[PDB]
RNA sequence: AAUUAUUAAUCUUGAACGAGGAAUGCCUAGUAAGCAUGAUUCAUCAGAUUGUGCUGACUACGUCCCUGCCCUUUGUACACA
């Protein structure tokens, strides 16, 4: 029953991880579950997507919870 | 599976070997005598699932 | 010693009295010493009694009673609390 | 003009049960900005029923020894959980939590009574205050055990537990425990 | 007077232990639990005791079922009971 999360992004996986931007709720646990990636990776993609303003903050973030949502 | 509501009118006493049950009298408008688990007061409301049944006196 | 004037039973002016048998344990006890209880009971309790009324023909029904007339020996009787142990002065209190 | 956490109003929420109305308090003195009041609620028998309903929830997240007394941490966990419940299935987060309380407790149970010397597991009824206590307790333990040794954080598990409980779906710890209690009670009386 | 290494400091090594069977303890409010600290012994050594404060729940508002102690009635061939 071992998880085998990937620890980086492949060329094939590169395009697939970006659709996540179009998600109702956005959190590292949900990103890692849908794409089978690490949690350290899931934080890296959120920081990339947030800086270019493709993802909207739902509320004031904490150091332990980092939920987001789609821009609309 | 469906509930029926009754109004408590007075507590009569406590039953059970360890004293963890409460004896009450309730009205829906017929009167019934029922046996309750948990803290109760006069004016409380109980959701009864079985309608035609009672408890013996104390 | 000699803790009872009548000896635990009511026999006078007689030699022998035939025995009966205990309703609970089958023991033999003379008739003048067993404790007799006559009970008039109901077939069912008051809740199941009114269910029989409204499922009945004749529109006015009286359930019959039962008559038993049980008898017991001393040991099988005071273990079931039909009779208790009393103090010295209260032992003389009849009816 | 008072909101909970400065965001949610509870000025149009109702119980719609008529049995738990007097037992759970969203009203004049229970309207608070934040769930931290240093009240004295365990000095009389029924003063527990005047504590604000959300403060009773935060009082239950500090369990299993390791987290005794950490009240501020529990306030944070619940605050972020109420945000998730709003983001998906967009509604008043407190209204959802009220619905969970009304559906998470058993309506009858069974107890041992030696009425005629013979003891049975004869069934009984549950009082409204007992129902409310059970709902709060069953929801917290379900979230707590779901997050032990898991990727999902404590706040995400709590939000998922509350939504499922109010939806009567048998994927919540509360609903399947409630049905196990009532199944036995039905069998016994 | 430091070997059977008093105590501290630095760099390496990196064992059992994935919440514990039959059983069993202490607790009803600023209490349980968690967190530290003063003092005693003291040339040098607290994983102990005795105090002090900080954060701060759930559950009952009862009962004689289990275990003890007390009261009345009753039986005794026990009185080192
Ligand atoms: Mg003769
Ligand atoms: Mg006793």
């Amino acid at each position: 029953e071992k998880l085998n999360h990937a620890v980086f992004i492949d060329k094939s996986l590169h395009s697939k991880i970006l659709e996540c931007k179009n998600m109702k709720v956005i959190t590292p646990s949900a990103i890692a579950e849908k794409y089978k990636v690490n949690l350290s990776v899931a934080r890296a993609v959120i920081n990339h997507l947030a800086d270019k303003k493709l993802i909207a903050e739902v509320c004031v973030q904490s150091h332990s919870q980092k939920l987001y949502t789609k821009v609309a | 599976e469906k509930s029926k509501l009754a109004k408590v009118e007075k507590v009569l006493g406590r039953t059970g070997s360890r004293g963890g049950v409460i004896q009450v009298r309730a009205q829906f408008g017929r009167f019934l005598i029922r046996n309750v688990k948990g803290p109760v007061r006069e004016g409380d409301i109980l959701a009864l699932l079985e309608t035609e049944r009672e408890a013996r006196r104390l | 010693p000699k803790k009872r004037r009548n000896g635990g039973r009511s026999k006078h002016n007689r030699g022998h009295v035939n025995p009966l048998r205990c309703s609970n344990c089958g023991r033999c006890v003379p008739k003048d010493k067993a404790i007799k209880r006559f009970n008039i009971r109901n077939i069912v309790d008051t809740s199941a009694q009114r269910d029989i009324k409204e499922a009945s023909v004749y529109s006015t029904f009286q359930l019959p009673k039962l008559y038993i007339k049980q008898c017991y020996c001393v040991s099988c009787a005071i273990h079931s609390r039909f009779v208790r142990v009393r103090s010295r002065e209260q032992r003389r209190v009849r009816k | 003009d008072i909101k909970l956490f400065k965001k949610w109003s509870y000025e149009e929420i109702n119980i719609a049960d008529l049995s738990l109305v007097d037992c759970i308090a969203v009203s004049q003195k229970a309207c608070v900005y934040t769930p931290h009041t240093a009240g004295r609620y365990q000095k009389k028998r029924f003063r527990k029923a005047l504590c604000p309903i959300v403060e009773r929830l935060v009082n239950s997240m500090m369990m299993h020894g390791r987290n005794n007394g950490k009240k501020l941490k529990a306030i944070r966990i619940v605050a972020y959980a109420f945000e998730i419940i709003h983001l998906m299935t967009g509604e008043n987060p407190l209204q959802v939590f009220v619905n969970a309380v009304q559906k998470g407790g058993p309506r009858e149970d069974s107890t041992r009574i030696g009425s005629a010397g013979v003891v049975r597991r004869q069934a009984v009824d549950v009082s409204p205050l007992r129902r409310v206590n059970q709902a709060i307790y069953l929801i917290c333990t379900g979230a707590r055990n779901a997050a032990f040794r898991n990727i999902k954080s404590i706040s995400e598990c709590l939000a998922e537990e509350i939504i499922n409980c109010a939806n009567e779906s048998s994927s919540s710890y509360a609903i399947k425990k409630k049905d196990e209690i009532e199944r036995v009670a039905k069998a016994n009386r």
